[PDB]
């Protein structure tokens, strides 16, 4: 509704959108944003969208986001869950560890 | 700074097989970068992990 | 003492071709000669005289207050010949020596301060180095050539078309040449204003004026180094493919020892029943039977003509076995610079560097890898080691004015990456007269 | 009337860019400008498109053509034929053929008659143009506008290089502009008036 | 030009040094005062430094303005920098070091060959002084210049963690470093100091003299030990979070032991072989400046 | 899809001059 | 004859964890750390002369197999497979070599088998005449017995 | 003989040879050396190679 702003012709809805929007308590934003996480990288850099989306989703978005971000999985742990596998002294080579 | 991820140039790649004996001789020498390899089978990297 | 400061002097063949001539329709006297009895106020005098500033010398040592006057006030002295030229001033400072000195380019423009009578500049001098001393035929043929791309009738042009004698051809060269009334007897005059027109006073090189204006630009352009894309030398040094830079060059590393090539360092000689090409270490003066285990060289080739292909290949083995570094410098070529995804199309073999001949071009090919992106991370490992062997001399990207338009992370430029020069886009205004300009730096 | 120059439109320079594109460099978002200013911008945008590898500055193989003689597939001018050994066929690939092209370049430079006559020209409305483009843009501007690293401000979606050459042009010592400018020989006429782009 | 002040160019208002803590503004040192150390039992003994070769880059002419400020802050601490070690920039740097160059650099940190009026640049004999030691990052990757990739890190511990107790006796037990953080922290910070104007704090380190350059290097210890920080952060074998009374406090295992880690992780920057080269060739030469 | 490398240069048009019959100013 | 080790190399008990994959200027190159030093070498070029002792080839990488007959080549490594069984024979020069060992089979054999190498006598060679002109190349030995 | 210096791959030979052309006695040349234009024609007549 934010966008609704000088684009409705409904005068009130306009006049009140625009009175919230003025007002230092909240701010209206969309696209590309300064994320804390900019510029780490996970394969691909992570960047922030201010996107139209309820706040339940965009926390469960975020949530898994951080959660794929804090794994900090490694080729050394299949490795070691290969070696765990394998007759006992199986060597493995290959990626680097980390 | 990105990886590649369409399959990328690379330089020929000429296998030296070195024996216990052999003449050396660099007539004909590549003078653009060359992958000098020793062994013939590389690929030993199988096993994907899924 | 800076190289521009010291004492100027041109020879005496310069002097009749260049400033000679100007003197003599400027109708001012002939330069004073200087004798060892030479005060300054005479030469002075006779700077003033010519407006000029310029002295033949004709004979003895030069006394130094006439020394100190030539220097302090850029007199071109002129000489016979270049022999000994320290013998023709006195020393009291013992400064002066017969191998201190710069030779340059030096205008006539900087001399005379009538701009009428000079249409060229250091320009042609240098494009003229550039070219190979040329037999009156060959001039000929290129005037011919020259005529043939513009589509002119040249025939018979030089020639005296006798009926009973032949055809005749008779030298096209003619460089600063004037046109001047001569006596019934063969022999030159002067040129005079009192009986000769105006236009023959001075040729202009037989070029209309707008023809000389435009001359001027295209002498810019020509000796501008974008332009100049035709590079001399090739290091060879077997070294790792580490630097995405195309221009880059080698150094050679601390301990390396300068050795120039000459036939007499390679011989025959008996190591272990075999007739290996030993190579003699000039220093040291010991023998080196194998490519391996020889002292650390920077060898340079001036000439490759004679090299037997004995020799070049021991001295590639040696550069690959021993770790040579050999500066090839009789080879010309051209070079692409080649991006990653395009790879190298054309390849040279150490045997055709070495062996190619002499005043050919050769198109060498050098990757800019800075575009390569990264490796994934779980790319097997390369136990290999990919290797180069041919670097250029001198820079090569001359004519690159941008580099790497892509970012690194989203916000930092690559490393090696090149934005236009500012000139590229300064489109300030034209002068008083026309001439393009750049802007202003400072306000003032 | 002697025909003492060859008039011409929208004219060809001595020197060209040239660039070498890495195919696999995309930038993601689509930058999207208004229709005026990718007139102006735009041949200048698609030729330092994201990915170009290397941009050099290049005798215009298009001025300097095979009818002058000169070959321009390398990185020089190249004239078969001029400076020639007599008695024997040139060998091929010699490097006089160079020195030959700086002749035929000098030369075909020397000889260069062209006049220009103003092309077909455009007058954006400032509104239609961002206002980088608009403080360059001199009322009118030709519709083949040749191509210019500073157009690329504000319009390269590469960060480095807005950033550089946005530095050079708010250096005072530095002013791009495009267009009819205001030369000194303004309202001089020929049978036409004289104008300055 | 910029004369150089008294005090060096880092008493200059304009080459402040700042880091965003939790995105606001603030001193490295306030940020240095966050960081808390749990010891380990092993320990940190400082081996001395080899001192660098004498040898320089050959001062080749190169095409081009070389952006030697935004090389070396890359090459520290920069997201996966790239062509570290490509030896062009550095040869630039030597022709830098030649008494009577042509060459200037700007306080952009970019390198001018031609002597541009327009652009200011920081006084020649200082700059000489500068790249006469710092050109010697351009042999990095040769084989017979190689600093030591594991030793010199105990001298970075020391310079970080390290107790004025512990630095006086140069030993300190092996620590885990930690500090409450926000998301992100190891790589905005490693962006707030790749930013850094870092010329202008080596060139002072190298020109100052005496009395100047002993009070530089108590005013800017803090800075140098926010370099040494990205770096430790960059070669530390594990950084993880621990969540604490809602609050996550970052953990770095460990300060001084280089892992010689390669792979990029989440956490911090990370180096290539190459950048690993780099950094130590640049700590060999800054901590034998730092430490006479 | 492999990775690939192409080139371009600008344009010339560089046409004779247009012959109109119209006029700017009386 | 058996080459002995040159002054200044350092004895290095070759173990897996030695070699391994890591980044280096684009590429996952088979890197070596040093142990005295800890250094890492990503190439075979440049790394310290290292007298390579191979106790056992089992659970070897052949990436890395082929790192270290690299590292033989261009770091000039001294590397001793003690592993390796191997019968002999000597060659006249008359004869010449009619079998070759690729260095290929004695990195990644299984510990057992029993190679054939074969080598020259060579006092009885011939001498080259005093004004035949050189030939081109050069002879090389890379495997070398233990004992006599 | 002169011909074969710096071309013969005889170490000797090419090492006399050079010595000999380097002496001030003795120097090869391989013509044209002498050109004669006509008085009136101005064209070469006779040249001495």
């Amino acid at each position: 509704p934010a966008l609704l702003r000088d684009f409705t012709q409904v005068n009130w809805l306009n006049r009140d959108i625009t009175n919230m929007l003025q007002q230092a308590g909240t701010k209206y934003g969309l696209g590309l944003t300064e994320t804390r996480l900019d510029y780490v990288r996970l394969v691909k850099t992570i960047v922030g969208h201010a996107l139209n989306i309820d706040h339940f989703a965009a926390s469960v978005l975020n949530i898994n986001l951080r959660a794929l971000m804090e794994a900090n999985v490694t080729a050394d742990d299949r490795i070691k869950a290969l070696q765990a596998h394998s007759m006992i002294s199986t060597q493995f080579h290959g990626p680097n560890q980390g | 700074d990105d990886v590649g991820i369409m399959q990328q140039k690379k330089p020929p790649t000429v296998v030296q097989s070195r024996t216990d004996v052999f003449n050396e001789q660099f007539a004909n020498e590549a003078l653009h970068p060359t992958t000098k390899v020793i062994f013939n089978g590389l690929d030993v990297n199988t096993e994907v992990q899924p | 003492d800076d190289l521009d400061e010291g004492i100027r002097m041109t020879t005496y063949d310069q002097y009749l071709s260049h400033i000679r001539e100007r003197l003599h329709i400027t109708n001012v006297p002939d330069p004073i000669y200087i004798t060892g009895a030479s005060t300054p106020d005479q030469i002075a005098a006779s700077v003033q005289a010519t407006h000029v500033a310029v002295v033949l010398y004709q004979s003895g040592v030069i006394n130094g207050p006439a020394s100190t006057y030539l220097r302090e006030n850029e007199v071109l002295v002129v000489m016979p010949d270049y022999y000994d030229v320290v013998s023709r001033f006195a020393n009291a400072n013992l400064q002066m020596n017969n191998n201190r000195y710069h030779e340059s380019v030096l205008e006539i423009a900087d001399i005379f301060d009538q701009a009428d009578f000079i249409q060229t500049s250091d320009a042609v001098r240098q494009l003229r180095a550039l070219m190979p001393t040329l037999s009156t035929s060959q001039i000929r043929h290129a005037i011919e050539r020259i005529a043939q791309i513009t589509d002119v009738d040249s025939t018979d042009y030089g020639k005296l078309t006798l009926r009973f004698l032949g055809t005749l051809t008779r030298s096209l060269k003619m460089q600063n040449a004037q046109i001047r009334r001569i006596r019934p007897d063969g022999t030159v005059l002067r040129y005079d204003d009192q009986i000769d027109i105006e236009a023959f006073r001075w040729s202009r090189y037989f070029l209309d004026e707008l023809q000389l204006r435009r001359l001027s630009v295209g002498l810019r352009l020509i000796t501008n180094p974008r332009i100049a894309r035709r590079f001399n030398g090739v290091r060879i040094m077997y070294l790792t493919d580490d630097d995405p830079d195309p221009d880059f060059v080698p150094d050679v590393p601390e301990g390396y020892v300068a050795v120039q090539y000459a036939h007499r360092l390679f011989s025959s000689s008996l190591a272990n029943k075999r007739n290996r090409v030993t190579y003699t270490h000039p220093p040291t003066g010991m023998a080196y039977p194998s490519p391996t285990g020889r002292p650390h060289v920077h060898m340079t080739i001036n000439e490759r003509a004679g090299m037997s292909k004995l020799v070049a290949d021991n001295i590639i083995a040696s550069v690959i076995k021993s770790n040579w570094v050999v500066d090839i410098l009789d080879i010309e070529y051209t070079a692409e610079v080649m991006t990653p995804s395009e790879g190298y199309t054309q390849h040279v073999d150490a045997e055709s560097i070495m062996t190619a001949p002499k005043g050919k071009l050769f198109h060498l090919q050098f990757m800019d890898g800075l575009l390569r992106p990264e490796p994934s991370a779980f790319d097997p490992p390369a136990s290999g080691e990919d290797m180069r062997l041919i670097y250029p001399l001198q820079p090569i990207s001359v004519a690159r004015s941008m580099r790497a338009i892509v970012n690194h992370n989203e916000v930092d430029r690559p490393r090696g990456a090149v934005a236009p020069s500012s000139y590229e886009m300064d489109t300030g205004t034209l002068s008083r007269n026309g001439d393009l300009l750049y802007s202003p730096v400072a306000n003032g | 009337l002697s025909d003492d120059f060859k008039q011409i439109s929208d004219p060809k320079g001595y020197l060209t860019y040239s660039v070498k594109y890495e195919d696999q460099f995309t930038k993601k978002d689509k930058l999207r400008a208004s229709e005026a200013d990718d007139r102006i911008v735009g041949p200048t945008v698609n030729l330092f498109k994201y990915g170009a590898a290397v941009v050099n500055i290049d005798l215009n193989r298009d001025f300097f053509d095979t009818a002058t003689g000169i070959d321009l597939t390398k990185g020089i001018p190249l004239v078969q034929d001029l400076l020639v050994p007599i008695g024997v066929t040139a060998g091929a690939e010699q490097s006089a053929e160079y020195v030959s092209g700086l002749l035929m370049v000098l030369f075909k430079v020397m000889t260069d008659n062209r006049l220009v006559i103003v092309g077909e020209t455009t007058t954006p409305m400032s509104n239609t143009l961002s206002t980088v483009v608009n403080n360059v843009l001199r009322t009118t501007y030709h519709n083949n506008v040749g191509v210019n690293p500073a157009l690329l401000r504000d319009f390269t979606q590469v960060n480095w290089l807005n950033r550089d050459i946005t530095n050079m042009l708010q250096q005072a010592g530095t002013k791009y502009g495009l267009g009819l400018t205001e030369t000194r020989l303004d309202y001089v006429r020929l049978v036409k008036t004289i104008v300055g782009h | 030009m910029l004369q150089q002040p008294t005090g060096g160019y880092t008493t200059l208002e304009q080459f402040a040094f700042t880091i965003r803590n939790d995105g606001t503004n603030a001193t490295p040192t306030q940020f240095l005062q966050l960081l808390s150390y749990e010891a380990t039992e092993n320990e940190l003994v400082k081996k001395t430094i080899p001192t660098p070769e004498t040898h320089l880059p050959s001062a080749r002419n190169v095409p081009g303005n070389v952006y030697i400020e935004d090389a070396i802050t890359q090459a520290l601490f920069g997201i996966s920098a790239q062509n570290v070690n490509a030896h062009g920039y550095f040869s630039r740097l030597s022709a830098l070091a030649l008494p009577n160059t042509s060459a200037r650099l700007g306080l952009d940190g970019v390198i001018y060959n031609s002597e541009t009026i327009n652009i200011p640049f920081y006084d020649p004999a200082a700059v000489a002084n500068f790249a006469a030691t710092y050109a010697k990052l351009g042999n990095a990757s040769t084989p017979r210049y190689r600093a030591d990739m594991i030793d010199i890190y105990a001298h970075v511990g020391l310079e970080l963690a390290g107790t004025d107790a512990e630095r006086a006796a140069g030993v300190m037990p092996v620590k885990r470093a930690k500090f409450d953080s926000w998301e992100g922290s190891l790589i905005s910070l490693s962006r707030d100091v790749v930013n850094w104007k870092i010329l202008a704090f080596l060139i002072d380190l190298c020109s100052l003299e005496g009395e100047a350059l002993r009070a530089f290097k108590t005013r800017n210890r803090d800075v140098f030990r926010m370099m040494l920080f990205i770096m430790s952060t960059a070669v530390a074998a594990n950084v993880v979070n621990r969540k604490v009374t809602k609050r996550v406090d970052r953990v770095l295992e460990y300060i001084g032991v280089n892992s010689m880690r390669t792979a990029g992780r989440t956490a911090t920057i990370t180096y290539d072989l190459s950048r690993h080269e780099f950094a130590a060739k640049f700590l060999q030469l800054t901590f034998t400046r730092w430490n006479a | 899809k492999i990775a690939t490398a192409s080139s371009a240069r600008q344009a010339d048009v560089e046409k004779p001059a247009d012959v109109t019959f119209t006029i700017e100013n009386v």
